[PDB]
């Protein structure tokens, strides 16, 4: 069921086939480069996006 | 409880269990890279062409209620940006869909705004896994994802019958 | 000295004067709705923006 | 770690520098919207000169290009921290003193930095004076031709220290 929680699965996709490392990252193991990162995250409030919208809402964008 | 992380022979798995592996990395990779734009393109799509909606005592009137909304749109978007990575949309639907219909109903989310917000984040999405969008393309290499495009309308369709 | 660690002037501009307030984000003395933050925090690379402005750079967007 | 200054703190604040309303609304311009100028500064920057990234240029690879995003975020908020104290000690301290040189270094090119440069310049003034097109500033109307020269004071700053 819906849980009220805000969570949601978040998805990352990493394709470090050139070579470069961070310090840190290398969770899981392969020889390609390829990883795909998922957790689950409360999706927060964010009222400066929530203030541009309510701005800016009738200009057309993005060729859309 | 944890983050997965999915590489190596294990994702070769997964790229090998879901059809057309390689752009369907690529497909998620459209919708989480521009989720922010994705869900405020869309709200504000729903508003300029219903504008009452901003309008005092609107659904989206007031920072806390629009930001409510972003938020709203944000997590239907990852979850069908889940689906489209495992190719079903059985965690969608027990998950996000399950009882939301009701949730809505009684707060006062009108569904004419939602199923507006939802359609202009297919059209959004399936822009981008087409490369039709106009102010930003994919870095991919060249060739049909119209499958995949259909496949990840038929997500957010479910979004918008179960509203 | 510019010390090569990437740390840089975080700043955070609030206006709260709606009377929304988040659980746990009393972290001054006030109650007009404004505050400014300020941290320290080392800058991120970021590999998608990086893909997406070495394929989109000759895209004019917002009317520039 | 973080500083927060409210209340009576920041009631003085505002009154040791000035235009102070006006002048917190040009600071939550820059750093609401720090992705977008420095994304859009650094690819005017090679649409004007592709060869950038070409084999070996500037920003050819994810890495350089990435550094270089990172350096213009970091500028930039240097700059956003300028205008919120109304000097540019910090800025000139820890950010521009031995930077010319380290670039010399690394032959980070000052064409190339001085047009990222001039962009973001351009583009907060836009912003501060309602010339953004696609996105405009929630505020009250009026004039902030002040606040524009003396931002681009700090800009300028980063321009002749880099040259
Ligand atoms: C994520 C932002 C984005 C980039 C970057 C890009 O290159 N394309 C992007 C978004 C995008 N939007 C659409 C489609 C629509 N957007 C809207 C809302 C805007 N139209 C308005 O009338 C309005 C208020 C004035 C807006 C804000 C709408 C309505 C659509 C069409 C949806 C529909 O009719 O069902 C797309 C799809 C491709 C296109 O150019 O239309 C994309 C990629
Ligand atoms: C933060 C993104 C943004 C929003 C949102 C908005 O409404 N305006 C925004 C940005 C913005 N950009 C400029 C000015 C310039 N942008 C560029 C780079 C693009 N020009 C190209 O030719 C190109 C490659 C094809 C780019 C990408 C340039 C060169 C400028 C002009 C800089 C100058 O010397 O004048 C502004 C300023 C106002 C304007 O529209 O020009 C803004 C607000
Ligand atoms: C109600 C849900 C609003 C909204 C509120 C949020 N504020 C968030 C962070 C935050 N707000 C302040 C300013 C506040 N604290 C003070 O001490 C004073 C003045 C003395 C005021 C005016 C601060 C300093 C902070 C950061 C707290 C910290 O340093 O950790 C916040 C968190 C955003 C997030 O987690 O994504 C929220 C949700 N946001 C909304 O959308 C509605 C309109
Ligand atoms: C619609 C989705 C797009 C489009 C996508 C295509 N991608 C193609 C090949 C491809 N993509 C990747 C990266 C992807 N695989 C992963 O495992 C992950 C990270 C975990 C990523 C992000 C790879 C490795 C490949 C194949 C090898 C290569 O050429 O480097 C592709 C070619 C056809 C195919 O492989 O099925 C297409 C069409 N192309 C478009 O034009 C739209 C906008
Ligand atoms: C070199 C500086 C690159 C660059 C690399 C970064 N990767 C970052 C996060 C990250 N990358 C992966 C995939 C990697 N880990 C693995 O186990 C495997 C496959 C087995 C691969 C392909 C993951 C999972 C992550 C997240 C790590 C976590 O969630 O704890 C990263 C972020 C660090 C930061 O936020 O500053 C970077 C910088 N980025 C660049 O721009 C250049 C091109
Ligand atoms: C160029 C900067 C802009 C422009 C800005 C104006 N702001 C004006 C008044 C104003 N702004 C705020 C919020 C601001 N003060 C704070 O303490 C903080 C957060 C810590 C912020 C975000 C307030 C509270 C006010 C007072 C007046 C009111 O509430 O209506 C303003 C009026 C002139 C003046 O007060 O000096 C202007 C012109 N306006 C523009 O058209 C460009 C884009
Ligand atoms: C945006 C297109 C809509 C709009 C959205 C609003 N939703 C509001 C509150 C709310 N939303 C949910 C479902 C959300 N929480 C979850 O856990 C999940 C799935 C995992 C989702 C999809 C809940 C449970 C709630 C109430 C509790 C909460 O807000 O955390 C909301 C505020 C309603 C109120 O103040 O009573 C809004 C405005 N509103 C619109 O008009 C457009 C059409
Ligand atoms: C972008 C407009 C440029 C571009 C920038 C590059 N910078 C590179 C490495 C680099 N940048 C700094 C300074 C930075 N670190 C700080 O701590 C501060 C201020 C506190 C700043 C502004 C340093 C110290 C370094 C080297 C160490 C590091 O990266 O942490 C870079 C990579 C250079 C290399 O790999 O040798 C690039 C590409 N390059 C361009 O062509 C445009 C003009």
């Amino acid at each position: 069921a819906m849980k009220k929680d805000s969570k949601a699965p978040c998805v990352e996709v990493f394709d470090e086939r050139d070579g470069c490392k961070a310090a840190g990252t290398q969770k899981a193991s392969g020889d390609d480069g390829f990883c795909v990162k998922v957790s689950m995250k409360a999706i927060g409030f964010n009222a400066a996006e929530a203030a541009s919208v309510t701005k800016n809402y009738g200009i057309k964008r993005f060729g859309a | 409880g944890k983050a997965a992380y999915v590489g190596g022979a294990d994702l070769q798995a997964l790229k090998k269990f879901v059809s057309e592996g390689n752009k369907r990395m690529d497909s998620v990779n459209a919708i989480v890279s521009n989720a922010s734009c994705i869900v405020s393109d869309s709200v504000s799509g729903m508003v300029c062409e219903n504008p009452s909606l901003i309008a005092p005592n609107g659904g989206v009137y007031t920072n806390r209620k629009m930001a409510a909304c972003l938020r709203d749109a944000e997590i239907i978007l990852r979850y069908v940006s889940y689906s489209l990575l495992s190719g079903d949309s059985s965690v969608l639907e027990d998950r996000c869909l399950n009882g939301l219909k009701e949730t809505y109903a009684s707060l006062g989310v009108p569904a004419a705004g939602n199923a507006r917000t939802i359609s202009i984040m297919k059209a959004t999405v399936i822009g981008f896994i087409t490369n039709n969008s106009q102010q930003k393309k994919l870095s991919t290499p060249a060739g049909d994802c119209s499958a995949l495009a259909s496949e990840v309308g038929g997500y957010f369709d479910k979004v918008s019958s179960a509203l």
